[PDB]
């Protein structure tokens, strides 16, 4: 296909051709052409070896979960709310054209759930989703219990060291180490078959109702109301709650008028965002917006009119990197015992971690990439009565000790924080420190803050949070984890990392994996479960610099930080990740090796290169554990990149001519209304952010088999941006151009946008010049004029007797292409534009020639070109030399001839 | 090749047989209920572990127990001998060297192909050997396997690949015809002796070595396991002696070796140390890496199928040809005369 | 001429051959073909009881010329066929006409000039088979083609009462029994020659020494030439105090008693040198795919078995013999083992007579007269290594070329292995061509002396493996040969290797054969397995104690104080005070030598580690050898130096430096290694291998850890067990077997805290079936396993004989 697919709408699928004009006829509703109703649109698309593979969801889409029977999670069949999310597979039927016709037609069924499951499900709650306008102090909540009030109780410290083998926390220097945060106050939790609120606690803190239900409707809603109405062209003064409805809208939230739908719904719309294709699957993942507990393997062969079943993340084990980093995420998610009734959490009863923040999903040879967010995942207190940590998270930093021997595999698997608190509050000699100085009687113990007495009797049932950290705890140490300020006093300073708040995860799954997870999704009766063996993690903080005024040589914590965040985020504490893409490397390899590929993803304040071999479609790794997993590279963006608004990304694509990633910014997405419900006005333009690689890449020569240096991305704000127009679609031509198609006000213009030394600028008069079409598909040819074609003057007719060229056969001259270059003179429009010209014999005493000439593409144009199989037509000149004769085979007979005569 | 011998007491027949539990103790290996021979076993392993990854007793290599094995009793004299493994390959069983780049070779033996791949270049933390595995049951409980191996060759997209035909197996010299062929000559057949063994100590067992008796006599106690000596009663005991063994009933086709890249086979956090004894951390490294073997360069040769026998191939420096078809109409070059 | 598509491509089982690809001026490929029919019934081929195989090998390949066809085709670059060349039926074949310079006259577009008729040998040529094809590396359209009888593929489709196994099956009648057809009865002290054993040494030496003790003393060994014409003065190596059993006859190996059908080669290395039309052939030939005359040939060689066998070091003569001779010759035929190093017994493939030679008598030196001091003399022998039928083809394929030259590395063996019969490529032949390729040469020489330059420093692998050699090649390696081939810049081989015998290296005590039938069958060919087997119980206290010295406790009632059973407890302690007596005093002479009054002892590793043929780190070195392997039982790939591979001479000359000890006088003062002499060129052959590979590059323990990662190929499970209370054991490494312990109790109770572990505990796991006093005392054992020699009490610590 020498076309571009540009999504028009929420619906229809122009071709456009690299002159920025749209093939005629090409426009398609891609859902009416899926036989999809009018509340379906189009969330992802993707190529594959030439057919168009489409992702649609349905604005109707109402799902229910029932804790008892056991078909538990349902789509809701009463009224019209039966809108299962499909993909679809359309071919183009027409070698003239683009004429989309389906081919297969795939229903993406809810989950199965699992006995084991479902007990889990009953009291699993979720924390309302992250905007725009969420604040540092909105996600900030209530310092729950130390360790030490946990146990012993109220009483005493004095006794922290008599007592504190009694409880399996022999050697605990951190009697005042958090347990975690309340559920009384702040963000709202809320269980499947609930429904989140629009409002938003400027300090969760104290404005929250956390997972208070029953007391939100009764008390705090009205007040969260009178305070922050929605707009109704009202006004009110937002003095202790922001109201994000349009923001919500905005990130897919669905909503029956003013109330948004439950929570299993949002969860379902938001798993359908992200497709990908191989020979043998389609894989469906969720967006950066909501965290996904589920993903689809649908097999390509799947007969006509089937279910595909979605495989739990609960039931996908990952490698971490280390078995201990497992540990470290599965030991936070809740209590296991033998001992306790009815305390359910994904921990007791051994399920993974549950819920990935998904940056996005590609396939790469017959292999799907993705990447994302760890989402929090904790156990919670819902005892009923005296319980200690009643209505509590539990919860605690698991940030690496200063002792710590250095180098990065030490760093992960140091014991400390395992399998509980350990970190708050230290002054050694006179030098404040968050993280325990060392990790002597014998060796610390660290424990879980349920106990030893009410082991029995106590309910710990699991949560997940909207957004990467795990403990929310309005502490010193929270803001340290958030923002990657945690640092060692040995010689380098190297950070001391986390392994449960702000981890990202990625891997490369095989089809075998992909196959286990379609054997976990169909699993009769109990929960199979799947391993993908090549993936890893890694602590990946927001950036320092994205706050201020923080204290060090009243310690600032979230309900505090100050956020100077340039990315379009509120919040200066939550990561977030955006549209991962692959990439086969243009550069060759040495033969004998196979082509190379990578991949990138935008996080908030830098890209970060995924690296794999080829190989054997494995993370790169190097022989030492001391460097870290060379499968992983962060790149921070400067002030340019950090100004873009993440939650405008439209669109990422990748150019295996230039081994170049666009990002598409389109701000046309931004929300109609503030968390203060004022207007947002900013909402006219876009921005392209171009990525490429750096470093030394696998397999150059002998000594690039071997790497202990990952290679690394850049991301470069280009140039191609605007605050004034509205973006239709950028066509990345070539590295030296892009073509932009925006309206002004209603009709559709064409820019130029030329690169100068790795900027973008306009190029006004290359800009009139391809936009000078006058309705045809490509730029006009004039005569005089150096155009988009550049210019060509051909020789007059006199050159051939001049040079003596007339004496040649036209088969001769039809078979030297540098005499014929030499017929014209060309003047490029852009440095090394290239032109030749076609030959043709017209008689055997003339032909005539045409020009051949490159476009911005790189491709040349000449009168017999097509795109999608329809002539251009573009108008090159066709100009004629005459006069030549035959070669001098008759000089011996003639002078013979001659002779003879005169004889 | 997979014919390390077994040592053996008790055989699958009728009050002969030993059991996977209550008759076996893993974790007691002081006293003779851990069945530690101290006698006529293979130098360097240990025997119960090999009759396990084998599964002559338990459901691990057949729906239901062989209950076949070897147990140390302090009640009575006792008599053993060696048994194959079940298999009939033979280190001859080696095929063609192949070439696949300036530095990196490798050939089939058996049901394996290996690669040399650092040999000319060695480097630290690589262990320097890559190895792929045939699947098909048809071929690896074959009676004469190595006969159904037709070549080996390097192709023209960068792998060394094989050819295989689950129809060219033949049966032994002779069908038994007329009398019981207790001693069936045959690839992996041996004449093993009977050893005669002492009544083991009921506690501090190997505190000495254990003491053989006169076993000139022995073989009339024993004679389920002179039958046994033969491979093909052994496979009929683990269910593999007929059309039990089940799969395709042709399908000959082609074998390649597994996918390949500059990290595979770097081991270099198993190599070295400062804590600990070196094999140990490298156990630590591969316990994580069980079910990920590729990337040390372990594994399973994929395979495709083809219609028809397969009797050998003809190559060229572009194509390789099967039974000498597989030739193109050279498409690229159609414009040039 | 023109292709006829009736012949189908295959595969020869013993190189794996069946295409070359052609290179440079004229791309394309050659293969081999054969015709497609059914029903070979070869068995139509009657056999008579009264002849020998030559006229039935003769009537098979007239038979096989009837029933089917083969030939060697052209194919193009894209695999087009261009012609047929169906050797035996091919019109108007000739050799290739040549100028004065010896170059062939050749026009592209015309072909060669043929002389019009064909080359020597064409009347017997022209019923063998090409089995494999390769091309010159410096002269243009020159290639090399190997050919062979039809019966060196047919082998197996021959009749099965002449291709028999070298044991028989048996009909079974009264039941199965392995035990029958074991010789196992153990020696004795003779009843009426008890005195003739070794000397107790009546004063000793004081060599400024101080201590002493109540036990007796050492055994004088002594030997020495005298002036008789044909008897030593002394020889007391050669005493026999010990007799074989009667059990209705003396128990010994004697063939014609035990083989009542001995099996035999096909043809002798004799017949088929002779015998032109059943010898292994080579031929240059000359092609180019467009011509009018597009083929033709150059020259013809038989690979003619006596220049390889006349090539064989002198030792090789003499196979029932090897340079410890008479007391290591009466030790192994006391034992009922193979005598020497290479006898048919355990190796029948290599002689013309096969089983019907399976013994240790006459072994071309003088043993067995009724005086010690009149045996041990050279004479005739009864037996040299050959080259027969079944050894010679396992000895064919595998060629490569390099400059005016090309070679024949062996194959598989597959053209003539059967169940219980292994023969295998022992050498390499090479052809070579001179006065510009107008004439050629023959040659070959075995693996024994080429691998002679081995050491420690040619492998990344692990070090000390049972591959070295001395002054006599009585070490002899022999492969399963995967292929040579040019990786880039090097020339390279694979395959797989037969090693030294490592089953036998630890060796019994006379009479308790009995309780020890395996360990004796092993040695007796009868059981053909070259695993190593735990059996230290029965062991004698070191392998090389000569015959004389045994019978010094009959009774164990003194625990054998110069020779008893291995038990690794109750070895003699040398403490300091102890050596006076029993080593620091008893000084050697040029005619005398010693066995000490001391126990030795040790288990597996230390009996290899003092007595096998182990590599080193300087060449001809290894001085012990015990014998050879029954089938191949390493890996094995080298990197060869291609230049000396060419630059050698056609003919290897050995000497009186690699013959054995005319008598036991220059046994006794035996030189270990000597200078080439002026006529001798054996020297220059060592160096052919650069370097060698023989499994992963991983040392220690870690290589037992990769044993146990490996799957097992009958059911996809790892030998580790770890990937699923109770749960099963790993077999190759000792990691979580048992349980853990400090090492610090043990022997000298040193060094462990910091040169042992990275670590400030010494731990080590002390694997399946252990000794401890309790689960809390972990750490070593005192002696308290003390041990009694029959009813008679234990070991007797602070006893005299002790102390």
């Amino acid at each position: 296909a020498n076309t571009f697919l540009v999504k028009e709408d929420s619906k229809n699928v122009t071709a456009y051709t690299p002159f920025a004009t749209p093939i005629t006829d090409s426009k398609s509703d891609l859902v009416s052409l899926a036989q999809l109703d009018s509340s379906y649109q189009i969330a992802d698309q993707t190529i594959h070896n030439t057919n168009l593979f489409v992702l649609f969801k349905s604005r109707d889409v109402k799902v229910k979960y029932e804790s008892s029977g056991s078909n538990n999670i349902s789509f809701d069949s009463t009224s019209q709310g039966e809108k299962p999310s499909y993909v679809v597979e359309f071919t183009n039927s027409t070698n003239i054209g683009i004429k989309w016709t389906m081919v297969k037609k795939y229903q993406l069924d809810v989950p199965n759930v699992s006995s084991d499951m479902n007990q889990v499900l009953k009291n699993l709650i979720l924390e309302q989703p992250l905007t725009k306008y969420t604040l540092n102090s909105s996600l900030a909540k209530e310092k729950g219990k130390t360790q030490r009030e946990v146990h012993l109780g109220s009483g005493q410290a004095n006794q922290w060291t008599s007592q504190r083998n009694q409880h399996d926390l022999n050697n605990n220097p951190s009697p005042n180490a958090s347990t975690g945060f309340k559920l009384t106050t702040g963000n709202a939790y809320r269980k499947l078959s609930e429904s989140w609120p629009i409002y938003e606690p400027i300090d969760g803190t104290k404005q929250g109702k956390g997972k208070d239900s029953s007391g939100w409707s009764s008390t705090e809603e009205n007040e969260a109301k009178n305070d922050a109405p929605s707009v109704s062209g009202s006004s009110g003064t937002f003095n202790k709650y922001l109201n994000t409805k349009q923001a919500l809208e905005s990130i897919g939230i669905l909503f029956d008028d003013q109330t948004p739908r439950n929570v299993i719904t949002q969860l379902y719309y938001a798993s359908t965002s992200k497709l990908a294709v191989t020979n043998n699957h389609i894989v469906v993942m969720g967006n950066s917006f909501l965290p996904s507990m589920w993903y689809w393997v649908v097999e390509r062969s799947a007969q006509e009119n089937a279910s595909n079943k979605p495989t739990w993340f609960a039931n996908t084990n990952l490698d971490w990197g280390e078995d201990k980093q497992k540990q470290f995420v599965e030991n936070q998610l809740g209590y296991k015992e033998t001992t306790s009734t009815n305390s359910h959490n994904f921990h007791s009863k051994s399920f993974t971690q549950p819920a990935y923040l998904i940056s996005g999903i590609d396939s790469v040879n017959d292999q799907i990439i993705f990447s994302g967010f760890k989402a929090g995942s904790v156990g919670y207190d819902s005892s009923s009565s005296s319980s200690s940590t009643k209505d509590q998270a539990l919860a605690w930093s698991t940030t690496t000790s200063l002792d710590s021997k250095t180098g990065y595999k030490d760093l992960v698997t140091n014991d400390t924080g395992l399998n509980g608190p350990i970190n708050g509050s230290f002054s050694i000699q006179d030098t404040f420190s968050f993280v325990v100085p060392y990790s002597t009687t014998g060796p610390i113990k660290t424990a879980y803050p349920v106990k030893k007495d009410q082991k029995s009797t106590v309910k710990i049932n699991s949560l997940i949070n909207a957004t990467p950290l795990n403990s929310y705890g309005d502490e010193g140490i929270g803001v340290f984890d958030a923002l990657g300020l945690n640092y060692n006093f040995k010689s380098n300073q190297e950070r001391l990392p986390s392994r449960t708040d702000q981890i990202f995860v990625y891997g490369i799954v095989s089809p075998n994996e992909l196959r286990s997870a379609k054997s976990s999704a169909d699993s009769t009766g109990s929960d199979t479960k799947v391993n993908w063996s090549n993936t890893q993690s890694r602590y990946l903080p927001v950036p320092y610099n994205y706050s201020e005024g923080i204290i060090d040589a009243s310690v600032t914590t979230f309900s505090g930080l100050k956020s100077i965040a340039p990315d379009g985020f509120a919040n200066s504490i939550a990561n977030f990740s955006v549209g991962l893409k692959a990439g086969i490397d243009p550069n060759p390899v040495m033969s004998g090796k196979k082509a190379n590929y990578g991949a990138v993803v935008l996080t908030r304040g830098g890209v970060v290169r995924l690296n794999f071999n080829p190989g054997n479609d494995s993370l790169l790794s190097t022989t030492d554990n001391n460097i870290a997993p060379i499968s992983f590279s962060f790149t921070p963006f400067t002030a340019a990149e950090s100004a873009v608004d993440l939650t405008t990304f439209k669109e990422v694509t990748y150019n295996q001519e230039s081994g170049l990633w666009s990002y598409i910014f389109d701000s046309s997405l931004k929300p109609s209304h503030d968390g203060k419900q004022t207007p947002v006005t900013d909402n006219m333009g876009f921005s392209v952010i171009t990525v490429s690689r750096t470093g030394i890449e696998l397999n150059q020569d002998q000594a690039t088999t071997t790497l202990d240096v990952a290679p690394s991305a850049l991301a470069v704000q280009s140039g191609i941006q605007s605050t004034t127009q509205t973006l239709t679609g950028v066509l990345p031509l070539s590295e030296e151009f892009s073509a932009v198609i925006a309206k002004d006000s209603d009709q559709n213009k064409i820019d130029i946008y030329k690169n100068n030394n790795g900027l973008f600028e306009i190029d006004t008069q290359l800009s009139n010049s391809v936009a000078t079409n006058n309705g045809g598909l490509a730029p006009s040819y004039t005569e005089n004029r150096v155009d988009a074609w550049g210019k060509v003057e051909f020789a007059d007719n006199s050159v051939l007797q001049a040079r003596n060229l007339v004496d040649k056969t036209v088969d001769e001259i039809i078979n030297t292409p540098e005499i014929l270059n030499s017929f014209f003179r060309f003047t490029p429009a852009f440095e090394d534009q290239k032109a030749t010209l076609v030959a043709t014999k017209q008689s055997d005493t003339s032909l005539s020639v045409s020009p051949r000439i490159q476009f911005l593409d790189g491709n040349f144009y000449d009168l017999n070109s097509t795109i999608a199989g329809v002539p251009l037509n573009i108008g090159f000149p066709s100009r004629v030399f005459a006069g030549f004769a035959a070669l001098p085979a008759w000089v011996i007979p003639v002078s013979v001839g001659s002779s003879v005569g005169i004889l | 090749l997979g014919t390390i011998p077994v040592l053996i007491n008790k055989s699958g027949d009728s009050n002969d047989q030993f059991n996977k539990d209550s008759e076996q103790k893993w974790d007691k290996t002081e006293t003779n209920e851990g069945n530690l021979p101290g006698f006529g076993e293979v130098n360097g392993l240990y025997n119960a572990a090999l009759l396990h990854t084998y599964g002559f007793f338990g459901t691990n290599t057949n729906s239901t127990d062989p209950k076949i094995g070897f147990k140390a009793d302090s009640s009575s004299s006792s008599s053993s001998t060696l048994v194959g493994s079940g298999l009939n390959w033979t280190s001859q069983d080696v095929g063609n060297l192949v070439v696949i780049n300036d530095t990196s070779f490798g050939f089939q033996l058996g049901g394996w192909f290996i690669t040399f791949t650092d040999f000319i270049r060695p480097r630290t933390g690589y262990l320097g050997i890559t190895l792929s595995s045939l699947q098909d049951q048809t071929i690896i409980w074959a009676d004469q396997p190595w006969t159904s191996f037709k070549g080996s060759y390097l192709d023209s997209d960068g792998t060394p690949k094989s050819l295989w035909d689950p129809t060219a197996l033949k049966s032994l010299p002779n069908s038994s015809t007329t009398y019981d062929t207790n001693p069936t000559l045959s690839p992996s057949f041996q004449l093993y002796q009977p050893n005669k063994v002492k009544a083991y100590q009921t506690t501090n067992t190997y505190n000495k070595l254990i003491e053989p008796v006169d076993a000139t006599s022995a073989a009339t106690n024993m004679t389920s396991l002179l039958k046994l000596l033969t491979t093909k009663n052994i496979k009929a005991k683990l269910g593999k002696g007929t059309a039990s063994s089940q799969g395709n009933n042709n399908g000959g086709g082609v074998s390649q070796t597994i996918n390949t890249i500059t990290t595979t086979g770097n081991i270099s956090e198993g190599l070295k140390e400062e804590t600990s004894i070196q094999a140990e951390t490298l156990k630590k490294f591969f316990d994580s890496k069980q079910n990920n073997k590729s990337e040390i360069g372990i594994g399973d040769s994929t395979f495709t199928k083809m219609d028809g026998k397969l009797t050998g191939v003809v190559s060229t420096p572009l194509v390789n040809l099967i039974n000498g078809q597989g030739a193109t109409s050279d498409s690229d070059t159609e414009k040039i005369s | 001429q023109a292709v006829d598509e009736t012949l189908t491509p295959w595969t020869w089982n013993n190189n794996n051959f069946s295409s070359l690809k052609i290179t440079g001026e004229n791309p394309g490929s050659f293969g081999l073909v054969r015709s497609q029919n059914d029903n070979l019934n070869i068995s139509s081929v009657t056999k008579n009881s009264s002849d020998d195989n030559l006229k039935y090998l003769n009537a098979v390949e007239k038979y096989l010329d009837g029933q089917q066809n083969f030939a060697i085709r052209r194919y193009d670059n894209n695999g087009r066929a261009l012609y047929d060349i169906n050797l035996a039926k091919m019109e108007n074949p000739s050799t290739v006409q040549r100028g004065l310079n010896g170059e062939p006259i050749f026009d592209p577009f015309k072909g060669f000039g043929l002389t019009g008729n064909a080359p020597t040998d064409w009347n017997e040529i022209k019923g063998k088979v090409p089995v494999e094809v390769v091309q010159s590396p410096h002269s243009p359209n020159l290639y090399f083609v190997l050919l062979v009888p039809k019966v060196a593929l047919e082998y197996h489709n021959l009749n099965n009462q002449v291709v028999k196994e070298s044991l028989e099956v048996k009909a079974t009648q009264s039941s199965f029994n392995p035990t029958q057809r074991l010789q196992k009865d153990s020696p004795v002290k003779d009843s009426s020659k008890q005195g003739e054993k070794l000397s107790e040494t009546t004063a000793s030496s004081m060599s400024s020494g101080m201590a002493t003790s109540t036990r007796a003393k050492a055994l004088k060994v002594e030997v020495e030439r005298g002036s008789q014409s044909d008897s030593l003065l002394k020889n007391d190596f050669a005493k026999k105090p010990l007799k074989h059993k009667n059990s209705s006859g003396e128990v010994k190996l004697e063939a014609e008693k035990e083989f009542t059908e001995a099996w035999k080669p096909l043809l002798t290395t004799d017949q088929i040198a002779r015998e032109k039309g059943m010898g292994a052939t080579v031929v240059s030939f000359y092609d180019a795919p467009y011509s009018e005359n597009h083929t033709a040939f150059g020259l013809v060689d038989h690979i003619d078995p006596k220049k390889m066998v006349e090539n064989y070091p002198p030792s090789w003569k003499t196979p029932k013999w090897n340079h410890h001779g008479i007391w290591d010759y009466n030790a192994r035929n006391l034992l009922l083992q193979t005598t020497g190093f290479f006898n048919p017994r355990r190796h029948p493939e290599w002689f013309d007579e096969g089983q019907a030679k399976a013994d240790n008598t006459s072994p071309g030196f003088k043993v067995g007269d009724t005086d010690h001091k009149k045996d041990g003399f050279k004479k005739n022998s009864s037996s040299p290594i050959a080259l027969p039928f079944e050894a010679y083809f396992a000895n064919i394929g595998n060629m490569v070329a390099i400059g005016n030259s090309v070679f024949i590395f062996g194959g598989n063996g597959h053209a003539t292995k059967m169940f219980t019969t292994n023969p295998l490529s022992i050498g390499v032949f090479r052809i070579k061509y001179t006065d510009n390729f107008s004439k050629s040469s023959v040659t070959g020489w075995p693996y024994a002396v080429l691998f002679g330059g081995l050491i420690n420093p040619q492998t990344n692998g692990l070090k000390d493996l049972p591959l070295g050699t001395n002054r006599w090649f009585e070490y002899v390696p022999r492969m399963a040969v995967s292929g040579v081939k040019w990786v880039g810049n090097q020339l390279v081989l694979a395959g797989t290797l037969t090693m030294g015998d490592t089953a036998t290296v630890p060796r019994l005590k006379y009479d308790q054969l009995e309780k020890h039938l395996n360990l004796v069958a092993q040695g007796q060919g009868l059981l053909r397995e070259d695993l190593q087997i735990f059996t230290p119980y029965g062991w004698a206290n070191r392998p090389d104690i000569p015959v004389g010295a045994w019978l010094q406790d009959e009774m164990g009632s003194k625990f054998g104080p110069h020779y008893f059973l291995n038990n690794p407890d109750i070895q003699d302690n040398v403490n300091n005070d102890t050596v006076e007596a029993l080593i620091s005093s008893y000084k050697n002479t040029d005619k005398l030598k010693h066995v000490y009054p001391y126990r030795y002892s040790g288990l597996y590793a230390w009996q290899l580690f003092n007595w096998s043929n182990k590599l080193t780190n300087t060449p001809l070195s290894a001085n012990f050898v015990n014998e050879n392997s029954y089938a191949p039982n390493s890996l094995f790939a080298a990197i060869l130096n291609e230049d000396l591979l060419t630059g050698l001479s056609d003919k290897i000359f050995y000497g009186k430096e690699n013959e054995f000890a005319e008598n036991e006088a220059d046994r006794f003062n035996q030189l270990l290694s000597l200078n080439p002499n002026p006529n001798t060129n054996w020297a220059r052959y060592l160096n052919v291998v650069q370097r060698f590979t023989t499994g992963p590059n991983l040392d220690s323990s870690t290589f037992d850890q990769f044993l146990d990662f490996l799957p097992w190929i009958g059911n996809g499970k790892p030998f580790s067990n770890s990937p699923s209370s109770s749960t099963p054991l790993p077999t190759f490494s000792n990691i979580n077997v048992g349980v853990k312990s400090m090492i610090t109790q043990h022997l000298n109770k040193e060094n462990t805290r910091w040169v042992f572990i990275p670590n400030f505990s010494p731990d080590i796991w002390t694997g399946a079936g252990y000794r401890v006093q309790s689960a809390n005392q972990k750490n070593g054992i005192p002696f308290e396993q003390v041990k009694p020699s029959n009813n008679s009490t234990p070991f007797d610590p602070n006893s005299d004989d002790n102390k």
